[PDB]
């Protein structure tokens, strides 16, 4: 698509919700799981995986400059929430609504950049050996991933199709 | 919001490319210190930045508080500097050392420091300033394929728009808290609903919104992002000396300190 | 038999007395089925009054006798929901409030969940459909398929369909043509003729005074007048002082002045104006 | 003369529609100089013709149906030169605010302009000066009154320098302190500049003071007369969904009680000099 506008409106306006689902996990009672992840299936899904890859690194960016983060800024921590929205998009971009995609687009999300990356971010800069930021890592990473699924698929999917027609 | 308040106004807090710049080259010169002397300079140049520019002090734990005690663990880890290499020995090896102690008071400055000078690029910064001074830094890299003015564009909009459709969705919540509603209520299967209530009066608000912008933008005579003037620059006023003596002296002595 | 506030004051932070902050004193009652106006400047806190009534902010202060709660500087976040029953806020724009994928579902939303059962919220989503005026082959027909102004009926519906004993409006006749202001205001006159007693936040002047039993005045957080819309309309330098608007009837009986044609008493709305200068000539 | 005139228009939405077009006729023309009012039914489509004026939106055919916004004609590249001639304000302030400050809203239609940047300085602080924001100048719309907002709407338009300005539902989301002192401006700004006004649907004012007011109902154009003309067109007026303003009702009103005066008042003024009049 050439001439692309009105599309990239709403395209910082997704980068903005994303901006702000960051701040606010709610949440169950005693586990908090954050939202945010939202904002990177709503990149992914309707504007694709090689867009909302662009779009998560800006909602770092955006995010880090208003609430005086952290974020970045410094560059291979905007990679891993770039990094999110794209996989969404990667299999949900003009693609069909199906249970078999969610599955795989989320609890991989964690493995690849929330677990791995996240740990390694976590690990580089200190003596703190990776496998002591893979064993707090592995624990929430195998709770709250399942918890996603059940709001990820379902909400997205109608807004899917709600508003794309 | 999101914070900080740009000064009320204080002294300095002006251009943000070099007070980025210098927010960037001294966490940079946080590393690259191999002495005590090192950490000594290094330690009274971030320091003697602060409260000469002036700030209470009671602003800096904010910034401090999340990565305390995991960062306490960190020094407490690498206090305990013992048999890095060749024991897999013997009994209780790890003890207390001076070389330990010295390394854990090491990282403990040589971490805060990032959260000092970092901590006052937000708090004497404009959002928009930052972002101004971010697509400056951004600039260099026109030479690529990346067009820049539309990366530019969604920033100046999402920085510019975050601020209302937070204000949108507080009206949106205390709505629905009205007629209904309980947020809070223990459940898996039970409480993602509650997402719904608020979440599609925004995104219904955030679609009206891009609707009613794209075209004024539009009728304003937006054609494209090609070769179109602008009218919010930044200067390079007086000030802008003060950071480069500050960051040119000290590359000096933390030079002579690293050797 | 009232609402009443003792001693109100509402502060966003740690506070005392002294400073101006939120809400301050504001020792007012309203009466039981009146039609309340709340009028005041921008940034004067009536919108924070506001959200004192169903306490969705709580004084920092004083005592709130509103639904027969009492509610203090430390009551909790039990039994709210019997009080929201009760006392209804209906913000600015509540046309944003609609979320539910079907008309009939996002008007049952508020009875529903509210105590009511299944059979009977229907029933009250159905009664109250009708009653703001919907064509019925509206319900269905999800809300975001609908013009602005049938949103707007079903928003108020919405949050009317339990038929709380208090209404509270901000603004809510805003952007709509003259015609449906007419039906709006009417809808709550007809309300308020039920026994129920409504709240209506406006910066409009005129329909205070046509539709308003009695209102309330602030001025940067401090209650500085409360009175029926004649006694509020009554002072030319007091009314002028403070950055506050005649109704249009009463800067024409004032115009009349400038010319000098002496209307008897206060008009303030147009057949009161027109019925004065039908006496006024005689 | 006129200084645009819309030809026999049929817009239909036909993505997703086409049970009814939007106006399917039509066929008016704005005086030059003058402000003219289109007053309507919501659903009567006048909230279409401002965009299909700046070429936004377009007529189903584009033969049988010519809009030209005079001296030139919608539109092939024609629509950029158009929104030269002409400018919108809508009704929405907070949503349209395309700046970061008060002066980068005033200086963006500038920009797009290319209007090198020490000109646009004296432009837009004078543009800015004329709408009262002068001190508000560095202010931020979040931070600024509703009808503060729409003073910057308009006073980005006055930079641009334009030859129509339509006011589209602009005062819709208001208070009537505000609406009376923004036309209070834009009658100031139009006279200073002798422009043409093209306002929609705050009836009152807004109308009776307008020169010329088409009544759009529905879809299609009902009469076309002068303020003084169609609002004493009453039943017909009414049975159209409309009412009417002050002046008027309270001359209905009047001869209800028994004193009949002239069908022609448009003001206050003329009122009170015929109550001073027929008082003896």
């Amino acid at each position: 698509s050439k001439l692309e506008l009105r599309e990239l409106v709403l395209l910082a306006m997704v980068i903005a919700i994303k901006v702000i689902l960051g701040q606010f996990k709610v949440g169950n009672a005693t586990l908090q799981v954050g939202l945010g992840f939202i904002g990177s299936v709503m990149l992914g899904y309707l504007f694709g995986p090689w867009w909302g890859f662009a779009g998560g690194a800006l909602s770092d960016l955006v995010s880090s400059v208003i609430f005086g983060n952290l974020g970045g800024f410094f560059i291979g921590f905007t990679l891993t929430a770039a990094l999110g929205p794209m996989i969404y998009g990667f299999f949900l971009y003009k693609q069909p609504i199906q249970i078999w995609r969610v599955i795989a687009s989320v609890i991989c999300v964690t493995v690849i950049c929330n677990i791995g990356l996240n740990t390694l971010w976590v690990s580089m800069m200190y003596g703190i050996n990776f496998m002591v930021a893979l064993s707090s890592r592995i624990l929430k990473e195998m709770i709250t991933p399942w918890i996603q699924m059940v709001a990820v698929w379902f909400i997205l999917e109608g807004l899917s199709r709600v508003k794309l027609s | 919001i999101g914070r900080y308040l740009p000064g009320t106004t204080f002294v300095y807090r002006v251009d943000p490319r070099a007070k980025l710049l210098t927010t960037f080259y001294f966490i940079i010169m946080i590393f690259l210190a191999n002495n005590w002397v090192s950490y000594l300079v290094i330690s009274i140049f971030g320091l003697a930045y602060v409260f000469a520019t002036g700030l209470k002090a009671r602003v800096f734990w904010d910034g401090v508080k999340p990565m305390i005690w995991m960062i306490v663990f960190t020094s407490l880890l690498q206090t305990f500097f013992m048999a890095g290499g060749k024991v897999y020995w013997h009994w209780w090896i790890f003890t207390l050392s001076s070389e330990g102690l010295i390394n854990g008071l090491y990282v403990f400055i040589r971490f805060a420091m990032i959260i000092l000078v970092s901590t006052v690029m937000t708090v004497t910064t404009k959002p928009l300033e930052i972002a101004d001074a971010m697509e400056w830094m951004l600039t260099p890299l026109k030479l690529f394929k990346v067009n820049v003015g539309m990366i530019s564009l969604v920033i100046s909009i999402a920085l510019r728009f975050v601020p209302t459709l937070f204000d949108q969705t507080v009206k949106i919540m205390n709505a629905q808290r009205s007629r209904g509603a309980d947020f809070n209520d223990g459940g898996l299967v039970k409480r993602a609903k509650s997402v719904v209530p608020m979440l599609v009066p925004l995104f219904i608000d955030s679609l009206e919104v891009a609707l009613d912008l794209s075209t004024a933008m539009e009728s304003r005579g937006y054609k494209g992002s090609e070769g179109r003037t602008r009218y919010r620059i930044l200067e390079w006023s007086k000030v802008d000396l003060i950071p480069v003596a500050y960051c040119l002296l000290l590359t000096i002595l933390m030079i002579t300190t690293r050797k | 038999m009232a609402i009443k506030f003792e001693n109100v004051s509402y502060v966003y932070s740690p506070g005392s007395p002294l400073e101006a902050i939120g809400l301050d004193q504001l020792n007012f009652s309203l009466e039981e089925g009146k039609f309340i106006a709340l009028v005041g400047h921008t940034g004067s806190g009536k919108s924070t009054l506001m959200q004192h009534f169903n306490a969705l902010l709580k004084p920092t202060s004083g005592k709130i006798e509103i639904a027969g709660y009492t509610i203090t500087p430390e009551t909790g976040n039990k039994g709210l929901k019997d009080l929201r029953r009760k006392v209804s806020l209906a913000f600015q724009f509540s046309e944003a409030q609609l979320f539910e994928n079907t008309v009939l579902k996002d008007v049952e939303y508020g009875p529903r969940n509210f105590g009511f059962s299944e059979d009977e919220a229907r029933e009250a989503a159905l009664k109250w459909l009708k009653k703001v005026g919907l064509k019925d082959d509206l319900i269905e027909h999800s809300p975001f398929d609908l013009s602005g102004g049938q949103m707007r009926r079903v928003a108020l519906a919405g949050v009317l369909a339990y038929e709380p004993e208090i209404i509270c409006l901000d603004e809510p006749a805003a952007g709509l043509d003259p015609m449906g202001r007419l039906e709006m205001m009417q809808l709550f006159k007809d309300y308020q003729a039920a026994g129920h007693t409504v709240i209506l936040v406006t910066h409009n002047m005129d329909d205070v005074a046509d539709y308003a039993d009695d209102v309330l005045a602030l001025e940067h957080g401090r209650l500085i007048k409360h009175a029926s819309p004649k006694e509020v309309f009554k002072d030319s330098e007091w009314l002028q002082k403070h950055h506050l608007a005649e109704p249009r009837s009463a800067r024409f009986a004032a115009k009349l002045e400038a010319a000098g044609l002496k209307l008897p008493g206060q008009p303030l709305t147009m057949p009161e104006l027109a019925d004065a200068i039908k006496q006024s000539l005689k | 003369g006129s200084d645009n005139i819309i030809s026999f228009d049929h817009v239909t939405f036909t993505y997703p529609d086409s049970p009814r077009p939007a106006l399917s006729d039509l066929s008016f023309a704005i005086e030059r100089g003058s402000w003219t009012a289109l007053i309507g039914h919501n659903g009567s489509g006048k909230s279409t013709v401002s965009k299909l004026i700046n070429g936004l939106l377009a007529p189903d055919d584009l033969d049988k149906s010519s809009i030209t916004v005079d001296g030139v004609k919608l539109g092939a590249d024609t629509v950029w030169e158009v929104r030269e001639k002409v400018g919108i304000v809508f009704q929405n302030p907070d949503n349209q605010f395309v700046g970061a400050t008060v002066s980068d809203d005033v200086a963006f239609g500038l920009e797009n302009r290319a209007v090198p940047r020490p000109e646009m300085l004296k432009i837009v602080a004078q543009a800015v000066a004329d709408v009262g924001m002068a001190d508000y100048a560095d202010s931020e719309p979040s931070n600024l009154s509703g009808g503060q907002k729409q003073r910057v709407a308009i006073a980005g338009i006055l930079a641009v320098k334009p030859q129509v300005i339509i006011l589209d539902e602009s005062t819709s989301m208001l208070d009537p302190e505000g609406k009376e002192q923004i036309l209070d401006l834009v009658r100031k700004i139009k006279e200073d500049n002798n422009l043409t006004v093209i306002s929609i649907t705050h009836d009152l004012e807004e109308a009776a003071g307008a020169d010329q007011v088409l009544v759009l109902d529905d879809g299609q154009l009902l009469d076309q007369g002068k303020p003084e003309e169609i609002f004493p067109k009453v039943e017909m007026l009414k049975r159209i969904g409309l009412d009417i303003p002050f002046v008027y009702r309270l001359k209905q009103l009047l001869k209800e009680r028994g004193i009949v005066l002239p069908d022609e008042i448009d003001d206050d003024e003329k009122l009170v000099q015929s109550l001073w009049q027929l008082n003896s």
